[PDB]
Formats: structure tokens, sequence, C-alpha cells
């Protein structure tokens, strides 16, 4: 199960660190994979199947320990195919994160609304961690917008072609993290300067490649663009306080929420949406 | 929970643009929050009280506006009122928002205000304004706005984003369409029978083009409209339509007198309704072939040999019509069919062998050219080829064309050179294969050869003299063109020129092998009498007589006796007696004979001949010692007999001419049914020759029967070429 | 100044093409006579073509839609007169 | 082209109209029959209110980075009801 | 970025901002213009001190940092400030406090 495969994970030193470990247990492998077999997940095979390529096991624990995600910073992430590791990051990262997501084929994109609609309302965790929802956009992985602000960790969902490697590296912010198969080898990157770079391998893994771009007379080159950085409102930033002082208090008493949550002197759809997010 | 005190009375202010405080219009902005937060069923009932009060105020409002008798005063009444309504729509959706543009007390506004003041009074609101229209088409200049602002209330009524053409056009412009019928099919009577066709047209035309503006002005052309179309029908439906049978009436009298101008009215109407201008177009069809046939039919019989008439008439014919068509019609392509039609239709009825024959009074040393320069020669010409571009049978100018052509030519009797250069561009433009244009060109370099030649000879031999020799050589098609070859005897100074003559042409230009025709040679010689001395410019066979009785003038030989002399046949010595005895319009007879006979055929064997002694050259009546005669006229031309020959090879082409247009079907066709070959065969024909099928049936059947087409073997209706 | 003999005599003749005027390629009978094609072979109407060689038109009248040659010599006919 | 924002507590805020104008609410006054005396909201919510807005309007720019907007537990619930009533 | 800074004077304040290189007098000059208010025995005082008449940039303790969006820089404006009202809120059982 998803404990047991987190356990050899462990003892593999695939997760090592409470922050990925954390992740992996609150999202439980299978519910993000095809609704005919919800058997794979919990085995290092191909995950490769219609359009989605998803990695959840040891592979995806490779590439979390090689992302840092520390609270605060921005992940983006190219080929977000079903969204399952864009979920794990977004459970780390916390409110202020910014977490956006591109892929190719828009019925898979259907699809993972579908999934993280089913997470948000099915999912025991979701009320124990200040989660981050990834937002998607659909295009090509080589055609983002020429204007982009920066990120600070980039990841490559797939094979990475050599001739367009430093095509990605100007998109890295001063001082960022880049991790990719490129040559279907893992590796990660650091922005060390304004046009310095420097390298490190990780390991030997198996991908499919990208599909390169094939469309002319048009503005789809370097034109998809991620989702507006927008400062949300207020009644976003005032359920997340109200959410911290709730659970703080918890904390120290442990030494359930929604019982909580529901005496607190307010209007009743202030009660479901202000804080239960409708449950 | 009670917050139903101060929001009546701000709603009531709102609507009905009293003045409204600041602080009431922030205040309303707090309470209704307050209200749909502390409570459970605010978002059920907010809005009903809220439809409470709309309906309220709106029956207040139908009260009022039914409250004025007068038409004017209704209409402004609802005017007005929907006006602050509608300015006041905007206002008050404001407050109340978040309860289910898209807003929910615009949408309440404009379903209530239609099912509770418009169903209602609309039964009169739609009639009197239509009423003023009718006013205004007799003659009452109303003040239009009295119905524009109807029509802008009604497309606002829909709120339906999605199909928003169902007030105003389901409760306005029926109306419009109904009172536009009514008024024209009861007006039609007033004309219908109070004045003619003409007038009828004219009154129906003016009506169509003010209604038309009436049609812009109030209907409204937002987009998919389709307004304008719908009125302007019903009107061509009440107008012309309805008066239809009667204005064709008229059609035939108009065309029969030339009347082109009237027609531009019964055309410009007529091509407005779908069935009513084919009568027109019969008309003039008709109109056209009964006139040409009527007069050409028995003209084609009774003419005989005047061919100017016939041309001039055909000319004239085409000339009157095509004008008719060009001005009655503008140049429409329908009449234009129609015309051309016709033509077809009177020029085709059998063959215009005449317009070739025109062609040689006009290319011939005739009276017809004597009088007209080239340019005039060829603007004639131009008539000849535009009558040539319509008839079928366009062959059967050819035949005579060149027969007139090769003898022009051949005796030396063109009017002038220029003018017969001029028939290659002719025929270009006709359309004729260059086979046959460029005949012209290689007779002239024939007649440079035989130039050259003649002179070559002149330059060696040196009997006649060599100065006034001039020997013809040209190509044998030229001159062997009949079985008569009838050889007479020669006077001394051509019997002792002719052996040398052929020895150099034999010797000197070895192939060219030479051939004498004595039927179409002539010469001038000179001869004396008791009276004076003359020329007499003849035939090779009265040369023979003359040269005959030139050792004798006052002897008398029988008609056997000169037969033998000259070796003529009967016919010919007949003829060349009858042409030196009676020659038509002559002053004085070459030869007197004793008995008296009343044509050439009453000579006989034992009559005898005698030179008279007191022929010569008279001029004012007066008898001169010297001058020169021309007997040969008609003697070395042709007689009607020619029309005969010349008819029996046309008859020929319009067998040879057809069947060829067949294989040549064939030749493009390896294998085709009997009906394919005489489809095409329509289309071919029209090149050569045209003949009825009557005939076609024969020459296929001729051309098969011959081994020159193939039938397959298991189907007589398949025709199969090869090779 | 010609004025007593011919001065305008018509010496109407004709020429046919051949090698020589000393034999008959398609006739026996003498060259300054009508051609014998017509009868020895089978009157001798010659007629003119574009390529300059004498035909009879015996029968081509009405059959030169399919006999559109030159029987007096070994070439075909090229139409330039229809007529008399 | 300053709106004035008073509160109940007949207190003062000065904010210019392009600052101003990025909610529904404030838009609806002013369109339809300056200052804005908002009756249900005290002096002290209002001027976090106001700092919210020009941070907002200071950061739509926003490149990558995302600082954080302080808080007190002792006036959030009263945010929360006060905020729903303009966006 | 500019910096958010926020004026008090009795029951009314100002939300304004300018540049570090700027000088005093500039700020006076703006509340001057938004009020209308010559300087009738009033002039601008940092957390209370004088800064005399203005037109000076070398005591600017207006530094960036304390003039954030998030934050204000205060400027304290014969003074009389009247504060706000204090948030009329307790724990409410649900925070133990």
């Amino acid at each position: 199960d998803n404990d047991d495969l987190i356990d050899n994970l462990k003892e593999a030193q695939y997760i090592r660190t409470e922050r990925v470990e954390q992740a992996f247990r609150a999202i439980d492998r299978g519910d993000y994979y095809l609704e005919g077999y919800r058997d794979n997940a919990y085995k290092d095979l191909a995950w490769k199947h219609g359009n989605i390529h998803l990695s959840a096991p040891c592979i995806y624990s490779e590439v979390m320990e090689a992302l840092k995600l520390q609270p605060g910073l921005s992940f983006l992430n190219l080929g977000s195919g079903t969204g399952y590791l864009s979920t794990m990051v977004g459970l780390i990262l916390g409110p202020f994160g910014i977490n956006h997501g591109i892929e190719l084929h828009s019925d898979v994109v259907e699809y993972a609304k579908e999934k993280l609609e089913s997470f948000i309302k099915n999912s025991d965790s979701f009320d124990k961690f200040e989660f981050c929802e990834p937002a998607f956009v659909v295009g090509n992985c080589l055609q983002i917008a020429s204007d982009s602000h920066q990120y600070d960790r980039i990841y490559c969902g797939a094979g990475v072609q050599k001739d367009h490697e430093n095509y990605m590296k100007i998109l890295l912010k001063v001082g960022g993290i880049l991790v990719m198969p490129i040559e279907d080898q893992l590796t990660q990157i650091m922005r060390t300067g304004q046009n310095t770079w420097e390298s490190k391998n990780i390991l030997a893994v198996s991908f499919a490649p990208l599909v390169q771009p094939s469309k002319n007379d048009n503005g789809k080159p370097d034109s998809v663009g991620l989702p507006p950085c927008a400062v949300r409102n207020l009644q976003d930033l005032a359920r997340i306080y109200i959410r911290r002082t709730l659970r703080n208090f918890i904390n120290d008493e442990m030494q359930q929420n929604l019982l909580r949550e529901k005496i607190m002197k307010l209007p009743l759809p202030e009660s479901l949406k202000a804080y239960l997010t409708y449950f | 929970e009670d917050k139903w005190d101060f929001m009546r009375p701000i709603v009531l202010k709102l609507l009905r643009q009293e003045s409204v405080t600041k602080q009431q219009w922030f205040d309303l902005f707090s309470d209704v929050h307050a209200v749909c937060l502390w409570d459970d069923k605010g978002p059920a009932k907010i809005h009903q009280a809220l439809k409470e009060d709309i309906l309220e105020f709106i029956k207040q409002a139908q009260a009022r506006v039914l409250s004025h008798q007068d038409d004017t005063a209704l209409l402004k009444a609802y005017i007005v009122e929907w006006r602050k309504f509608f300015t006041q729509c905007d206002i008050l959706p404001k407050p109340f928002c978040q309860l289910e543009e898209d807003s929910i007390v615009r949408k309440l506004m404009l379903d209530t205000w239609n099912e509770s003041i418009f169903s209602n009074i609309k039964n009169r609101l739609q009639d009197s304004a239509m009423k003023l229209v009718h006013a205004e088409r007799l003659g009452e200049a109303f003040d239009s706005q009295l119905v524009i602002g109807v029509r802008e209330s009604y497309v606002n009524l829909c709120s339906n984003p999605e199909d928003k053409l169902q007030i105003y056009r389901d409760n306005f412009e029926k109306a419009y369409l109904d009172s536009t019928e009514r008024f024209y099919r009861t007006q039609a009577p007033s004309y219908l029978q109070q004045n003619g066709v003409q007038n009828y047209m004219k009154y129906a035309d003016a009506k169509l083009k003010e209604e038309e503006k009436r049609a812009l002005r109030y209907l409204e052309t937002r987009r998919e409209c389709n307004s304008v179309e719908a009125l302007m029908e019903c009107c061509v439906n009440a107008l012309v339509t309805s008066f239809k049978e009667t204005i064709l009436a008229e059609c035939q009298g108009m065309i029969k007198r030339n009347e082109t101008e009237k027609l531009h009215l019964m055309f410009s109407l007529m091509d407005k309704v779908p069935n009513g201008i084919e009568p027109m177009l019969k008309d003039l069809e008709e109109h056209i072939i009964s006139a040409g046939l009527a007069d050409m039919v028995a003209a084609a019989e009774t003419i005989t040999t005047d061919s100017e008439k016939y041309v001039e008439q055909l000319l004239t014919l085409f000339n009157r019509f095509s004008k008719l068509v060009k001005e009655a019609f503008q140049d429409d392509p329908r009449f234009l069919t129609a015309r051309d039609k016709a033509y077809k239709a009177v020029v085709n009825d059998k063959c215009p062998e005449l317009l070739a024959n025109y062609c040689d009074m006009l290319l011939r040393k005739t009276p017809l050219s004597k009088k007209l320069t080239s340019e005039e020669i060829e603007a004639k010409l131009k008539e000849v080829l535009l009558v040539l571009k319509y008839v079928q049978n366009k062959d059967v100018f050819m035949r005579y064309h060149k027969a007139h052509l090769t003898r022009r030519l051949i005796l030396d009797i063109s009017a002038d050179s220029e003018i017969e250069e001029n028939m290659v561009e002719w025929l270009r433009e006709v359309g004729m294969p260059a086979d046959y244009v460029n005949k012209l060109a290689r007779m002239f370099q024939d007649i440079k050869v035989s130039e050259d030649l003649n002179q070559a000879f002149k330059e060696m031999h040196k009997a006649l003299p060599a100065d006034s020799v001039n020997i013809k050589i040209l190509n044998a098609g030229a001159w062997s063109r009949s079985s008569e070859k009838v050889f007479v005897s020669l006077p001394t100074e051509l019997e002792d020129l002719i052996p040398e003559v052929e020895e150099f042409y034999k010797k000197n230009h070895y192939g060219r092998k030479l051939h004498w025709h004595h039927l179409m040679s002539n010469g001038i010689i000179t001869f004396k009498n008791e009276v004076g001395q003359y020329d007499l410019e003849v035939t090779t066979f009265q040369l023979a007589v003359l040269f005959a009785w030139n050792q004798r003038p006052r002897e008398k030989i029988s008609f056997e006796n000169v037969k033998l002399a000259t070796e003529l046949p009967d016919a010919e010595l007949r003829r060349t007696l009858w042409s030196l005895v009676a020659f038509p319009k002559l002053k004085r007879q070459v030869l007197l004979y004793e008995p008296q006979v009343n044509s050439p055929k009453d000579f006989t064997e034992g009559t005898l001949f005698s030179v008279n002694q007191e022929f010569s050259l008279i001029k004012n009546a007066k008898v001169q010692k010297r001058g020169k005669i021309n007997l040969i006229g008609r003697l070395q031309l042709t007689t009607e007999r020619m029309r005969e020959e010349e008819n029996e090879g046309i008859v020929q082409l319009r067998i040879l001419r057809t069947q060829e247009a067949i294989i040549q079907i064939m030749k493009m066709r390896k294998k085709i049914s009997n009906a394919q070959l005489q489809t095409e065969l329509v289309e071919i024909l029209k090149n050569m020759f045209l003949p009825q099928k009557k005939m076609i049936k024969e020459q296929i059947e001729w051309l098969i029967e011959h081994k020159y087409i193939l039938r397959d073997e298991s189907d007589i209706n398949t025709f199969i070429y090869m090779a | 100044d010609k004025m007593f003999s011919l001065k305008k005599w018509n010496a109407v003749a004709m020429w046919s093409w051949d090698v020589e005027c000393d034999t008959c390629a398609i006739c026996r009978v003498q060259v300054m006579d009508a051609c014998l094609r017509c009868q020895a072979e089978n009157d001798c109407v010659v007629v003119w073509g574009e390529c300059n060689h004498s035909f009879h038109n015996c029968c081509m009248s009405l059959w030169v839609k399919q006999n559109n040659r030159c029987p007096l010599c070994q070439q075909d006919w090229v139409v330039q007169r229809i007529g008399k | 082209m300053y709106v004035k924002l008073i509160s109940s507590d007949g207190h003062e805020f000065i904010v210019k109209r392009e600052h101003a104008l990025t909610s529904g609410t404030i838009k609806a006054m002013l369109s339809g029959p300056n200052e804005v005396n908002f009756r249900e909201i005290p002096s002290h919510v209002l001027s976090k209110v106001c700092m919210y807005f020009t941070y907002k309007v200071r950061y739509t720019n926003s490149s990558t980075e995302i600082p954080e907007f302080p808080i007190a537990p002792e006036i959030a619930l009263e945010l929360l009801m006060a905020a729903n009533f303009l966006d | 970025m500019d910096v958010f800074l926020m004026i008090r004077r009795h029951k009314t304040t100002i939300f304004t901002d300018a540049k570090e290189s700027s000088t005093v007098f500039e700020l006076k000059r703006i509340v001057e213009g938004i009020l209308k208010r010559p300087p009738d025995e009033q002039r601008l005082y940092k957390d209370d001190q004088l800064l005399d008449d203005g037109k000076t940039l070398g005591e600017c303790g207006f530094t960036s940092q304390t003039a954030r969006p998030q934050a204000p820089a205060t400027v304290g404006l014969a003074l009389c400030i009247e504060p706000f009202s204090s948030p009329p809120e307790l724990p409410d059982v649900m925070k133990p406090q």
C-alpha cells in the first residue's frame, strides 16, 4: 500500500526527508491513475498509457529529492500530465507560492481538473496543510511566451533535447534550480550568475522524448505563456490566517478542526466557505 | 429581520424618478447584504417583494396610459413611460446583487413591463400608428416619429439574447404588411379599368418606388431585417401581378409599332414578375419571324435573278430589328438570343447563294462597282459578311464566290486589283480556311510567272510580231474547267506562231505543258468596208469567220461552208453568226444573211452569209471612217446555264459537307451511338451546312455503305471509326 | 503604236506540271492535248491544287470527302476551288 | 481626483480614484445617485482595507516573488465580514 | 517600487508617496495641494520633530524599508491626533488567550 511503498522508499533513502515524507503520505497512489486499473501506481514500472506519463514511484521520489521545495518559492512544471507532482509540490510550498504547469493535450487537462476536484472533495490530508492548488495551460513545452518573468524551480516532465538546452536556461531566475532528464539522464542545473550556469548528474533514467512543435506561419512559437501572476483578494488571506490560528491551538492541545470551525459566530455561508472551503 | 420599512419607500422613489438623497443610496447597499447574510430565506423573498412593488407601479402606469383617448397622446404616453422605465432599468440592479446585462431585477422589470402593460394595451398600440401610415399615403404628412418610437420599443422588450426577433417581428411587421396589401389591393381598381397599360405601368412603378422609400424610412434595417424584401414583394404582388395578364395585352401592339420607349416600362415591370417575361420574348421572336418570312419566303422564289433586292431586303430587316432590340430592351442578353433565333428562323428558309452573286456585282466591272469607290465596296461587303455570320448554310457562299473570283481574275474583268486583294482580309474576317484565302495570292503569283514566261518567249522569237504577242501560261485549273474544248481555225499570223510557242515552252521550259483553249481566246483585227475602215475586237471563232471573210467580203458563203472553214460545231457557229448578224443593241451588223430568223436555231445549212458593206462604228448616228468595236460581251462569260450547274454543285455540297461533318465527329469520336453523332452534328454542321435529318440519315447510310464508317457488329445503333 | 495586228491578242493557254514535255507519265497522247488519265485508266477536266499539281475532278466533285488525291501525280490535293 | 473614505467613527482617509476603484461596490457607488460614508465599517478596519488596496495596486505587476500581508487576529473576523461587502 | 507612506492630522489621514531622493518640502507641497492648506503655523514633523520649515534632504529617516505597502512609514504631521477606535474584540472562546 501507499505507506508500505513510502517505507520502502525511505529504506532506499529515496524519500529521506520529512517534508517529502508528508507529501507522499498525504496523496494516495492510484488516486491519480486511470479509472480502469487503480493498481499499478504502487509499482515502479511504466505509467505511460494513452497520453498519461506519470511516475509517482521512486522516479518521482528522486525528483522530489533533487528539488528542495522550501516554502515560498516558485515551481514550473513542463509536461504536467495528470498533475500528480504539481499536487505534491503544492502541499509543501504553502499559500504564497507560484505554481504553474503546461501541457499539450486538452483532454488530459480536463482529466487533471477532474482529479483535483476529486482530491479536494474526498481526501483526508487536505485540511492538514496549507495546500497550493496548481493552475494549468495548454501548449507545447518549447513555445512559452517570450516575456515571462522567471521561475525559481524548473522541472522537465520528459526527455529533453540537447539543442534546446539553453532555451530553458534563459528561463531560470538567478540562483534557481532546474531538474531534467536530458537524453533520459536526470540532472540538476544551477544559475550561479547572470550568464553562467553549473550542473551535476543524478541518475540514469528512462523517459519518452518530448514532441517538438511543427506549426508555422502562426503565433505558436515561444508564445504560450504561463498564467498571470495576480495578488489575491481578502477573503482568501483572512481565511488562511484564521485557519493558522486554529491549527496552532490544536497543536498545543494535542500535547478535529471541522468541529471548531463550526462554532465561530458567523453566517452559515461564511461558515461553509470562509473556512470550510465547502468541506 | 424586518428591513421592509425603508426599502419600500426608497424603491418606489427610485422607480418614479423622485429625488433621492445620497445617504439613502448608500444605506440601501448595506441593508440588503445585512438581510441576505443573517437569514435562511432572504434570497427567495427579496425578489418576490420586489415583483409586487414593480407590479403595483405598472398597474398605475396602465391606468395613466389608458387615461388618454387620442391616438397621438396614447403613443406618446407609452413612449415616455417606457423611456423613464428603461433609463431607471440600469439604476436599481446595483444593490440586490448576487441573489441568483444578466441581472435578476432587469429581467424582472422587462418581463413584468411586457406581461402587465404591453400585451393589454398593445392591441391599440400597433393599430393607431399604422393608421397614420395610411394617412401618409393619402397625402397627410404626419410626424413620422409617432411610429418610429413604437419600433424602437418592441426590439428592446426582447430580453431574450438567444432569440430577440420575437416582439418586433410578431406584433409590428405583420401589421405593416397587411395594411400595405389592403391599401394597394383596394386602390388598384381605380386604375385597373380606368386607364391603359402604359399609364397603369407608370402608376405602379411610381407607387413601388414610393413604398420602397417608406420601407427604408420606417422598417427596421438593422441587419437580418429582410423587412424590405417582404414589403416590396407584397407591393409587387398587389400592383403588378394583379394586372399582368392585362399588361401583356399591349406588348404585341408596342412591338409592331416599334414603340421602344413604351417597351421600357413593359420590360422593367415584367422583369420583376418571374412568369411575366416569357410572353414578351415570345412576342418579339414571333413578330420578327413572321415579319421576315411573310415576304422573304415569296421573294426567295420570285426574285430568281435579282440578287441585289434580296440582299438589300435582308440587310434592311437585320438593321431594323437589331435597332429595335438594342433600343427597346437595353441590349438584354435574353432578347439578343431571341433576336438571333428569329434571324436564324428567317435567313435559313433555302440557301443564300445570292449573297455571293452580290459580291460579284461589287467586285466585277459592272454598273454597281463603276459608281462606287473601293472603300464603299468594302463597306458594302461588310453587309454581306454580317448576313453570312447568321445563316447556318455558310458554305453555299463559297461555291459562287470562288466561281466568280476565278472568272474575274482569269478573264481580266476585275473592277480593281486592290479590291480583289481586300477579299483576302474579308474571307479571314468571315472565318474561312486559309486554303481558300491564299488562292488569290497563288493566282497572282501564277499570273506573274505567266508574264515572265511571255517576256522570255518575246525576247527570243521575233507571224505575229513579238511586241504584239501576249501568251497566257496559267495554272491548269485556271482555264481547263470544262469538257467543251472546241478548237477553231486561226489566221495566218497565229498559225505560224503557235508551233514556235509550243516548241519554245517544251524545250526552253521543260515540264510546263502548254495547252490552248480557242473558245476563251480573242483578238483585234482591222477590216474595211465600202463606207469606211474599222477594228473588230472579237472572240477566236468570230476572228476565224471574219478572217475567212477578209479575202472575200463581197462573196456569199453558206452556213456549212463557214462551218467547214472554221471547223466549228453547230451550237458554237450558230452563236457566233447570231452575234455577228444580230448583235443585241448594235447599230450596224457585221454580217448579213438572206433568210428571216427568230433565233439561232432557225439557221439552215444552206443559209448564205455576206459581209455588210455598210458596217462601221457609229457615233451620234454618223458613220465613222475609223474606230474600234467590241462585240464579245457575254460570249466569253456564261449564261443562266451556270446558275443551273452551280446549283447542282450546291446540292452536292449539301451532301458532301454534311458527310464531312460526320467524319470530323468520328475522327474525334472513335465509337459513339447514332444519337451522339446527331447531337454533335447540331454544332458541327453550323460551320459548313446544316440540312434536315431527312437527308442526314441517308447521308450516314451512304457513308457506312461505302465502307467509310464502321458499325458495331452486335449494335446497329453504334458507329465505329478506325485509323 | 500597235494598230493593225492582234495587239490585244488574248492567247488563252494553260500549263501542267511535269518533269519534261517529251513524255507523259499519266497519258498516252500528245503532251499538248487533253489528258488520257480519265479514259485509259478509268472527260479530262483539269483542276489545280495548292501543291502546284494538276488533277481530274470527274468524281471528286462529290467524292473529295474520301478521295482528296491528285490522280495525275503522287501527291494529295489541297483544296483551292469548289465551283466552276 | 481624490475620493475620501469616511467610516462610522467620523474618521477620514484620502485615496485617489484609480487606486480606489478596484472593487465592484465602490464603482457602483458613484455609479448612481466624492465621499463615501461606510455606515457599518469602523475606523480601524478601514485603515487596513486601504492599505490592502494600495498594496495590490502596487503588486499587480509582480514578477515572481510574493511578500506576506500581516493581519492581526483581533480584527481578522471583521475584515472577513467587511471584505465581501466591497469586492 | 515607490514607498507607501501615511501622514496624520486630527481626524484626517493621508496616504501618499515619493522618492528617497526627494526633500521634505516636496511632501509639504503635496499635502498643501491635496488639502489646499497653507502653512498657518503648521509644518511637517517626524514622530514629533519639527524639521524646521522643510527644504532638507539630510534628515530623511523615511528609508524605503520603513515605508512599505504592507506597512506605512508614519509622519507626525499645537498638535493633537485623534487615534482610531481600538478593536472591541476578545479572544472569543475559540482563541484561548
